[PDB]
């Protein structure tokens, strides 16, 4: 008998066991797909589906800049960037037709957020590339690092606490010659086109930005936010339980009207090439219809992230390493050398790169006008997204079919009712080619249609009205390592969190309580009274152990036993343990005058030591 | 809030084209009203823009097309079906013993030890090298007992049969391009795109041994909270229920073997820096009578590591013993040199019958983040766990019960699990529960980009089959573009190979 | 970097935490059964000494007692 | 070592019947110093054979 795991699905149907189907539940120990060669072809596919474009070098940066929107209509089914001005002013329209006012009451509330929007704000992020040193740095340092460089020059507007004063000396330094660093260690000058360029580079690290765009972009999208709140169709920005109900609700709504005679059929889409094809001029545009009306200082703001988009450029990695048979060698060459070189030292592969590149290095960072990278505008394209499907609606069809379905940042899927089979494919035609329109491409490779009842979306199976209830990123059953009184109850409040955010169950959750106190034990040592283990506490524990007449009542990290289950995890374990501790332990325990301390949620006992340097 | 200099002057190159400035297109979208232009260009475009349906019926799938070539060998960073124990009881006075004396008083239990000799060599190294350090390491062990005080860990002599074993001497030199720039074979490292290879049969029988039950329990689980909601109840049953099935499986021991191993490996690398240390391969048990119970499978010498990053290489060599001879499928071991150290004397129900005993020896390297993923293999656990539970709730709803003590109390297996010669096989829920806790813990021993993307992208094909069997009238736009996705990941791996074939077998079986 | 592993190595040192300097004047430096509790050691950069996890369960053991009646009060939403 | 680490019933040492002729405040001393240093053999970089 040779075991084959996958033929459980012969008897159960693959929607109820699809969480076989994901290999990891976690994060993969190779973390592979990224590179120099990896962004040049990115650069390269991305100027590859805008051929057709116009070509016109920018004064102020000396790169030639693509320009594909209003070009030619694509004549395949080739990945398309050539976008249209007037069919999206067109389906903006529409969407705020069917909700009417949307765009003015996201303006006031973007106008509330943007008022009292504090700079401290701008440390919570991802890896940032700093501008000062040419390299990828903590945001918490970056914003440091910044304003000090503004201070050194005449930029010390930023310590108003206001966001927006520090968006404004940003504003300054653009009209500004000589932007000069003293490190306390040298002397550095940078020119207009030396600072320019360098705060216009996407640094590989997918790739993240500079620092003086991460206000920029943080108002757009939070103007995005607003939007897609009032939206049904955007999968974003609800978390799981408000998220599940979507899928019902739309597989409902098509399903109401709809007697027996009328086919109804699903389609569980991706687009591919999300980033590679969507356009910052076309955002430009879609920002300027929604804050139509409006003060001019509002618009203003909120117009220029596009702005950078379409004036960026992409850092080439950290470069290329060679070897040698001969003289064993490793010595590599790094992105400023791309420029000029012998094209014989590469392969073939990369030579073709490298030619269609060439044309496109300036300082060592490419012009990438066009396209976006992973994940900054996903608000913004859902929002493209939901007024293309806005398009649906027998109103604007003008048709017997007519769609309806959800978009999140790529992933999208889409009901279509109609009398007949031909309606149906009709339907589904002028859905791909209206998004076609918007320089939204559809990957027909990994989309599926079929009739209305089962389908995806975001990791979400529907199948009859059921949802898959499994959570895609498992807990860490690990000490946090800070002390014995900190880590219990981070440990418990991850493992309710993770309940109530992604859907854990509760025998997972009980066997990943079982995991966390068993690596808490071990790691501080504070096993049972009652165990057979012996460690340099055992003796102390079991002193502890004989001497309490009510043991249930002892802490673990004192020996005591585990009290904890799904209904106790958001009670912190001295106050779930306060009935049971003797009066003498509990003066001991929570004595005020314990050498240890000095003066996520805890009491203060002696078990919130502070650990060695 | 104005905008003047710099960005007004660029903000008039990114405007969409027949603009000159800011300005003027901002005036022009105040007065923007819809025409109608949707649908005129919709007539322009071209008539080859379309998303045609194609219909997927039950002759359109085909099999995915293996590839071709020598078979695979195992790459795994221990052995699993082949591995040997020497093993020793333990009362409870040996609470924590160190992990050094445990070996030495593993190693004292065997008298079968012989004059070393290799049986099968490696093709690409010096295998007099790994007789040396076997010898080595015998005889490092026995000058323990020579010494004034008796060392915590064992730190081996760095001779040149190590020297060369742990690739001390190969590392070469980071210079600068400006002074090498005149170098006739100066290239860029060789991206040879990797060989393809067949899928052999070993790999099958690793997982068929990998689903069955041990003599020994491998995780004894904490106690937690008295129950009192249902809920908790339903959570302790199922809890219970799957651990006391899951305890006694070969793929838990190999979680073990795998977090022990790994922990060791990231301590001597954390601690002993610059000595090639002697690290046992050491997991502990609880036997049927309740016994403690040590496992030695081996030794690893470990290199220089000086670890900066996450992704800085430890070069290590492993010893193992095994009682498998390396003949029978000496393509499965191309990267192992095996030698004959001894003679196991297995006292069967027919008597006492001497077998040999082979070490098999390699070269390895390992990384803090490859450590990391193997100390937390615990996961499996709880990943497996949801599997079968998640099945639970959703079988569960469509009665609107609960159907947990209709699955594991209900005694007819009825699962379908495995091939045979006769057809497809039924199991019970527990073998269910072992299958899947297996499948886990293989996906985290050969885990590979490979294994991601064909998973990610044989996720579509099963539910559009699953959509044919539902009679939902599955229809597809490019399913070629979709086979070839699938089949570009199916290179060398074996164990991805496996699954293919797993999803060969599924697809021609259930279109019947 | 990841504090766990640090936290499980620092366990095994011999004294981990840091305590106050009056704190060798309430406890003893051993135990009943000759273990130490504390090392005279200072600390890196202040006035605090090296002290044993041995310390904190001799404290919980034999510590003095007070009165910890406004304690269930105090932590109102927790004990609710 | 083995064979004091399973008792658990360690207390602070006193002198229920003290030596006519010696000085018992020694005799408490040695027991103490006794227990003291069978812990510090954890605390050597080495394990000796004797102590």
């Amino acid at each position: 008998m040779d075991v084959n795991p996958t033929l459980l699905f012969l008897k159960v149907p693959v929607q109820n066991a699809i969480s076989t189907t994901f290999p990891y539940t976690g994060d993969p120990p190779y973390s592979h797909g990224t590179g120099t060669g990896y962004t040049m072809d990115t650069v390269n596919r991305t100027h590859k589906y805008s051929e057709k474009g116009k070509w016109t070098t920018n004064t102020e940066t000396g790169a030639p800049q693509l320009n594909p929107i209003d070009g030619p209509l694509p004549e395949d089914n080739e990945p398309s960037g050539y976008a249209q001005t007037d069919c999206v002013l067109e389906a903006m329209a529409f969407l705020e037709e069917s909700h009417p006012g949307i765009f003015e009451n996201s303006c006031l509330e973007t106008m509330e957020i943007v008022q009292q929007t504090r700079v401290d704000k701008l440390t919570q992020g991802r890896q940032t590339y700093d501008w000062t040193l040419n390299r990828n740095q903590p945001a918490a340092t970056a914003l440091a690092n910044t304003i000090e460089v503004f201070r050194s020059n005449g930029l010390t507007a930023n310590e108003s606490g206001r966001l927006i004063d520090f968006l404004k000396d940003v504003m300054d330094s653009m009209d500004k010659e000589e932007m000069e660093i003293t490190t306390h260690f040298k002397k550095q000058r940078l020119n207009k086109r030396s600072y320019l360029i360098r705060a216009l580079t996407l640094n590989t690290m997918i790739a993240t930005p500079g620092m003086q765009i991460r206000g920029f972009v943080y108002f757009v999208e939070a103007l995005a936010r607003s939007i897609c709140e009032k939206l049904e169709q955007s999968g974003l920005p609800v978390g799981g339980n408000e998220k599940k109900a979507k899928l019902a609700n739309v597989v409902r709504k098509m399903m109401t009207n709809s007697q027996d005679t009328e086919l109804s059929f699903t389609i569980t889409g991706d687009n591919t090439k999300w980033n590679e094809n969507q356009n910052p001029r076309m955002f430009l545009a879609m920002i300027t219809y929604i804050t139509r009306n409006q003060p001019e200082w509002f618009r203003n703001v909120l117009s220029i992230a596009p702005i950078m988009f379409s004036n960026k450029m992409a850092r080439l990695g950290k470069g290329y390493m060679f070897e040698s048979k001969s003289m064993k060698l490793r010595t590599q060459v790094p992105a400023e050398m791309l420029a000029n070189i012998d094209l014989k030292y590469f392969n073939k592969s990369t030579r073709e790169k490298i030619e269609k590149i060439r044309p496109l290095l300036i300082d060592g960072t490419a012009s990438l006008s066009p396209g976006m990278m992973m994940g900054m505008f996903n608000m913004l394209s859902t929002v493209l997204g939901v007024s293309i499907l806005n398009l649906g609606q027998k109103k604007y069809t003008k048709t017997t079919y007519w769609w309806d379905g959800l978009q999140s940042s790529d992933d999208f899927a889409l009901i279509v009712n109609a009398p007949n089979h031909e309606g149906i494919q009709a339907g589904v035609d002028r859905f791909y080619r209206t998004c076609k329109l918007v320089g939204i491409n559809m990957s027909k490779k990994k989309s599926y249609i079929n009739r209305t009842g089962t389908f995806e979306f975001t990791s979400f199976f529907y199948r009859y009205g059921f949802v898959a209830n499994f959570s895609m990123e498992l807990p860490s059953f690990g000490v946090s390592g800070i002390n014995e009184s900190a880590d219990m109850s981070v440990g418990v409040t991850v493992i309710k969190n993770n309940m109530i955010n992604n859907d854990l169950g509760p025998a997972t959750a009980q066997m990943a309580l079982q995991l966390f106190i068993k690596d808490y034990r071990y790691t501080y040592r504070c096993h049972r009274g009652d165990t057979q283990i012996q460690t340099r506490r055992a003796f102390e524990l079991k002193k502890l152990w004989e001497q309490t007449r009510s043991k249930a009542g002892l802490l673990v990290s004192d020996g005591g036993p585990n009290l904890y289950n799904i209904r106790n995890l958001h009670i912190p374990e001295v106050c779930l343990k306060w009935e049971l501790m003797d009066e003498d332990y509990q003066g001991r325990l929570c004595n005020p005058m314990n050498p240890f301390v000095s003066h996520y949620d805890a009491v203060a006992t002696t078990h919130s030591w502070i650990p060695k340097r | 809030f104005e905008i003047t200099g710099t960005m007004r002057r660029l903000a008039d190159q990114s405007l969409p084209p027949n603009f000159s400035s800011l300005e003027n297109f901002r005036a022009y979208v105040d007065g923007f009203e819809p025409n109608g232009c949707i649908e005129g260009k919709l007539s322009q475009m071209s008539k080859e823009v379309n998303a045609r349906i194609e219909p997927f019926l039950r002759t359109t799938p085909r099999p995915l097309r293996l590839p071709d070539g020598p078979p695979c060998s195992q790459r795994s960073k221990f052995l699993l079906m082949d591995a040997l124990k020497l093993s020793i009881e333990d009362p409870s006075h040996e609470g924590e013993g160190i992990p050094l004396y445990d070996a030495i008083k593993c190693m004292k239990t065997f008298f079968g030890w012989k004059e070393p000799n290799i049986i099968k060599p490696h093709e690409k190294g010096i295998n007099p090298n790994y007789l040396l350090t076997w010898k080595q390491v015998l005889a490092e062990l026995q000058d323990i007992e020579n010494e004034e005080k008796i060392p915590r860990t064992k730190n081996m002599k760095k001779t040149s049969q190590l020297k060369w074993a742990l690739g001390e001497n190969m590392a070469p030199e980071k210079v600068d391009f400006e002074d090498c720039k005149d170098v006739n074979d100066l290239k860029q490292y060789d991206s040879d795109e990797p060989e393809p290879r067949s899928l052999a049969c070993w790999i099958q029988s690793e997982f068929n041994k990998a689903c069955e039950l041990t003599d020994s329990s491998w995780v004894e689980l904490d106690e937690i909270g008295e129950d009192v909601a249902p809920i908790e109840h339903i959570a302790s049953m199922r809890r219970n229920y799957f651990t006391a099935e899951v305890s006694h499986c070969r793929a838990t021991e190999y979680i073990m073997k795998g977090v022990y191993i790994n922990t060791a490996l990231l301590n001597a690398s954390c601690a002993a820096m610059d000595d090639f240390q002697l690290i046992p391969m050491i997991s502990k048990c609880r036997t049927k009578e309740g016994r403690r119970k040590t496992n030695l499978y081996g030794f690893i010498i470990k290199g220089r590591s000086h670890l900066r990053n996450d992704t800085d290489v430890v070069n290590f060599v492993s010893m193992e013993f095994s009682l498998t001879d390396p003949r029978l499928e000496p393509h499965k071991w191309e990267k192992y040199c095996v030698l004959e150290i001894g003679d196991m004397l297995l006292r069967t129900a027919v008597g006492q019958v001497s077998r040999p005993m082979f070490l098999y020896v390699r070269t390895n390297g390992t990384s803090k983040i490859k450590m990391k993923w193997g100390m937390e293999m615990r996961r499996c656990l709880l990943q497996s766990l949801q599997q079968i539970e998640s099945m639970i709730e959703a079988e569960s709803s469509v009665k609107e019960k609960d159907l947990t003590k209709e699955f594991f109390e209900n005694k007819s297996e009825t699962w379908p699990i495995g091939e045979s010669p006769k057809g497809v096989e039924e199991g019970s829920i527990g073998k269910v529960c072992r299958t899947l806790l297996a499948k886990s813990v293989f996906n985290s021993l050969y885990a590979s980009p490979q294994l991601e993307g064909f998973s990610a992208e044989s996720r579509k094909l099963l539910l559009i089959v699953q959509a044919l069997r539902d009679n939902l009238e599955p229809g597809t736009f490019d399913l070629e573009g979709l086979y070839e996705a699938i089949e570009e990941c199916l290179i060398n791996d074996p164990w991805v190979l496996l699954n293919a074939s797993w999803f060969n077998s599924f697809l021609t079986h259930a279109l019947r | 970097k990841n504090p766990a592993l640090r936290m499980k190595w620092m366990m095994a040192m011999k004294y981990p935490i840091t305590a106050d300097k009056r704190i060798m004047e309430m406890i003893p430096e051993r135990n009943e059964q000759g273990q130490t509790l504390w090392s005279k050691t200072n600390d890196a950069g202040s006035d605090r000494v090296m002290v044993s996890p041995l310390a904190v369960t001799w404290w919980n053991r034999n510590g003095p007692t007070t009165s910890t009646v406004h304690y269930p009060k105090v932590y109102k939403t927790y004990f609710e």
